[PDB]
């Protein structure tokens, strides 16, 4: 179901993996729970058109009330890419460099 | 840069409207659209908002099922549709983009279009003028209409520096009624012709009247 | 739902002096808080987002602040132009917006400038007259009229409107309808209003003879 509308924060910072994803753990600070947290890799901060891809399945935050946890992992592209959690105005990023 | 609605009328209890918004001035596809409503004399009510998906629209619990929003981005066009319409739905209807990607400081309104679910009929205004006598004023007085609103000018447009055009009250019959003055320099008045342009919209009356002493 | 709370309802003040207004959130919205003017009729212009971050394009005087429950937006300097209500928007968790603040203008007495209308003919051929008096720029909005028929004053039919605090002198201007049938009508002579306002020294009466 629907898209969280509130802020997000990075709790730690993302950390390359394996072979290039990377993990991205945040905070959420709404009470729209639950809703599906919008997470994606993007490369023009206008369009957000989806870079990458999201590894991690159908990411929901579970609660109802303020402060919850939540962890995601993305396939980062080649290169640069940003990180983007959260919608609007509200929304957080964080650059990405992946070489091979 | 600028939003367009277009659509609002009168209803009846029940029915359906199908509002429309024409964005230009920006990439319509990227930002997030939403419709705010106000009440007559009410605050600001946030209706629905849209931005890509089915899982990107919210629906303000007040109209869940009823109301219907959609994006052209190839005509960079919003719509509202509002079905099962109840008279408390009676309210001013701004479109407004969000300032970015949904849930923002809202950064530009388009105009405001007033959608009135009524059930009683509508009403032609009529225009009687108010003759003049260190200088004199002279207007139009609409009588008796429904329902809201009148656009009502001058000339055209052409005159507008002292215009004074009051809000409606509502009559005792049921019917709301409003005058409009200007304030003119009496030694004008040979000379100088006054006409009144009155617009009720809702029973398409466009009515001119001469305002000679 | 996060409900939303301004005051004050409303408030007058002088050009000049510094307007103060405050909005309380029932729950913490970090700074995520935005500010609008909104005239009559016209359409809202956001002035501050984020507490405190001021718009582009408008006036220095305006500022913003506060965080997580409770904030304020001041204007520093009032100007003409500030007559209208003032919204407030949260927008941590959807949107909630305030009831508003409305801001009236203080200014110097001003005396109105009685006006009045007969009937037309027009409208005398459909069984109704209708005699407008009218206040023409006036400050302040409160002024008493009243109606004398022959020297018998009226009650149950004048209804008054008031234009909106003009934004250019921060005046009114103020309209007194009276209802009657086209048969009452002629059944008297002579009409007049007594306007009574703040800036007179004597109420003023303005009149009309059925004929000249």
């Amino acid at each position: 179901y629907s898209l969280c509308t509130a802020a997000f924060t990075f709790t730690k910072i993302p950390a390359e993996t394996l072979h290039g994803t990377v993990t991205v753990e945040v905070q959420y600070a709404g009470t729209d729970g639950p809703c599906k947290v919008p997470a994606q890799m993007a490369v023009d901060m206008q369009t957000l058109t989806p870079v990458g891809r999201l590894i991690t399945a159908n990411p929901v935050i579970t609660e109802s009330t303020e402060n919850s946890k939540m962890m995601l992992e993305l396939d980062p592209p080649f290169g640069d890419s940003y990180i983007v959690i959260g919608v609007g105005e509200k929304k957080i990023t964080h650059h990405w460099h992946r070489s091979g | 840069v600028q939003l367009l609605e277009s659509g609002g009328g009168l209803v009846q209890p029940g029915g359906s409207l199908r509002l429309s918004c024409a964005a230009s001035g920006f990439t319509f596809k990227n930002y997030a659209m939403a419709w705010v409503r106000q009440a007559p004399g009410k605050g600001l009510e946030w209706v629905s908002l849209l931005y890509n998906s089915e899982e990107s629209t919210y629906y303000a619990d007040s109209v869940k099922g009823r109301f219907t929003i959609s994006r052209d981005n190839s005509k960079n066009t919003l719509f509202l549709q509002m079905n099962r319409l109840r008279v408390e739905d009676t309210a001013v209807y701004f479109c407004v983009r969000d300032r970015s990607n949904g849930w923002s400081s809202i950064n530009l309104w388009g105009r405001g279009t007033l959608v009135t679910v009524s059930s009683a009929s509508t009403k032609g205004p009529s225009v009687f003028p108010l003759a003049p006598s260190g200088t004199a004023a002279l207007g139009c007085l609409v009588k008796d209409y429904f329902p809201e609103p009148v656009t009502v000018s001058w000339n055209s447009g052409a005159l507008t520096s002292g215009v004074h055009t009051f809000p409606a009250v509502l009559q005792s019959s049921g019917l709301y009624s409003l005058s409009s003055v200007v304030t003119v320099p009496s030694s004008s008045l040979g000379t100088q012709t006054y006409i009144c342009n009155v617009n009720h919209k809702p029973s398409n009356t466009k009515v001119d009247k001469r305002v000679e002493p | 739902d996060i409900q939303m709370t301004q005051s004050p309802s409303t408030l007058s003040a002088s050009v000049g002096d510094r307007v103060t207004m405050t909005c309380r959130a029932s729950q913490t919205i970090s700074g995520w808080l935005a500010w609008y003017q909104q005239k009559p009729g016209k359409a809202p212009k956001l002035l501050i987002y984020q507490a405190s971050r001021l718009e582009s394009g408008i006036p220095s005087r305006f500022s913003g602040s506060g965080s997580g429950t409770e904030f304020t937006l001041t204007i520093s300097s009032l100007q003409p132009d500030d007559v209208a209500t003032y919204y407030c928007q949260q927008y941590s968790t959807f949107w909630t917006f305030g009831l508003g603040t409305k801001v009236e203008i203080k200014r110097t007495v001003a005396a109105p400038s009685v006006f009045i209308f007969p009937p037309s003919d027009e409208q005398l051929k459909s069984g109704t007259a209708s005699v407008v008096c009218l206040l023409n720029n006036f400050y302040p909005r409160e002024a008493k009229v009243q109606w004398k028929v022959d020297n018998a004053l009226q009650s149950g039919n004048s209804q008054e409107s008031v234009t909106e605090q003009d934004s250019k002198d921060s005046t009114y201007s103020l309209s007194s309808t009276l209802t009657l049938s086209k048969a009452d009508y002629e059944k008297h002579k002579v009409y007049a209003c007594e306007v009574t306002h703040q800036g007179l020294s004597s109420p003023v009466t303005k009149s009309f003879n059925r004929g000249e």
